[PDB]
């Protein structure tokens, strides 16, 4: 049953570039593809994809996404390929990409990287850790995730030059 | 084609390359240097299923349309095969909406091989 605002067809779901504020009601839960980029998302609901437990792929790019909930992606153990590019994110909730086993590609970049805030070191240190895994606009890159303002790659901030005072 | 260094660097300056967004001539020659190594027709397949085309290896996730790259933009309206024409023109105009978009930092073996050199020598006796 594919959303009213949606294309389907076979198992992907494109809900792409329509404008939407949140994540369409009704995607089939054996849905492996979810395009939700360019649209205006500032929000994800705890939990809306703990039962599209078959996604290989998801994106996120081109929203307005400034926090991502605590376990939003824990049950996505298929998925291979994450878009979070270009949307106004300040860091990623601890733990958040340990669950992804398949992860083969993430985006970052285009984001507001809050790097004097100690929030940043789960993703600094995830990033040190998966040097195969973050693209850029274009090919491999580790560097392409960014600091507002500074312009340093986030995988390089360590604990000294933050705070927790700054969050 | 594979382009000469001067002969890419004639028609990137003529193209509008030298100084764009502060990068001069020589950064755009070293970078399709590395890239293509100045043939146009380099062509590259990637694991995400994106394909790299032309002298600087522009992404059909993101910038081109190849119809063979799902949930792919197309942010600089040309076909991927513009990009391997003899003439520079598309990719020329996909490059210059990367560096506003994203700004030379999107080629990685410009970051580490041409920025901060003398790249003004990728242009000497042109």
């Amino acid at each position: 049953a594919c959303p009213s605002q949606c294309s389907c067809s076979g198992t992907t779901v494109d809900c792409s570039g329509k404008s939407l504020a949140s994540v369409p009601t009704g995607i089939p839960t054996t849905t492996q593809v979810l395009y939700l980029y360019d649209n205006q998302i500032t929000k994800l609901e705890p939990g809306v994809f703990d039962r599209l437990t078959q996604l290989t792929r998801l994106d996120l790019d081109n929203n307005q996404l400034t926090v991502l909930p605590a376990g939003v992606f824990d049950k996505l153990t298929q998925l291979t390929q994450l878009s979070l590019n270009d949307n106004q994110l300040k860091s990623i909730p601890r733990g958040a990409f340990d669950n992804l086993k398949s992860l083969t590609h993430i985006w970052l970049l285009n984001n507001p990287w809050d790097c004097a805030c100690s929030d940043i070191l789960y993703l600094s240190r995830w990033i040190s850790q998966h040097p195969g895994l973050v693209f850029g606009y274009l090919n491999l890159d580790p560097d392409s995730a960014r600091c507002s303002g500074t312009n340093t790659p986030v995988r390089a901030v360590t604990e000294a030059s933050t705070s927790p005072s700054k969050c | 084609k594979v382009f000469g260094r001067c002969e890419l660097a004639a028609a990137m300056k003529r193209h509008g390359l030298d100084n764009y967004r502060g990068y001069s001539l020589g950064n755009w020659v070293c970078a399709a240097k590395f890239e293509s190594n100045f043939n146009t027709q380099a062509t590259n397949r990637n694991t995400d299923g994106s394909t790299d085309y032309g002298i600087l290896q522009i992404n059909s996730r993101w910038w081109c349309n190849d119809g063979r790259t799902p949930g792919s933009r197309n942010l600089c309206n040309i076909p991927c095969s513009a990009l391997l024409s003899s003439d520079i023109t598309a990719s020329v105009n996909c490059a210059k909406k990367i560096v506003s978009d994203g700004g030379m930092n999107a080629w990685v073996a410009w970051r580490n091989r041409c920025k901060g050199t003398d790249v003004q020598a990728w242009i000497r006796g042109c």
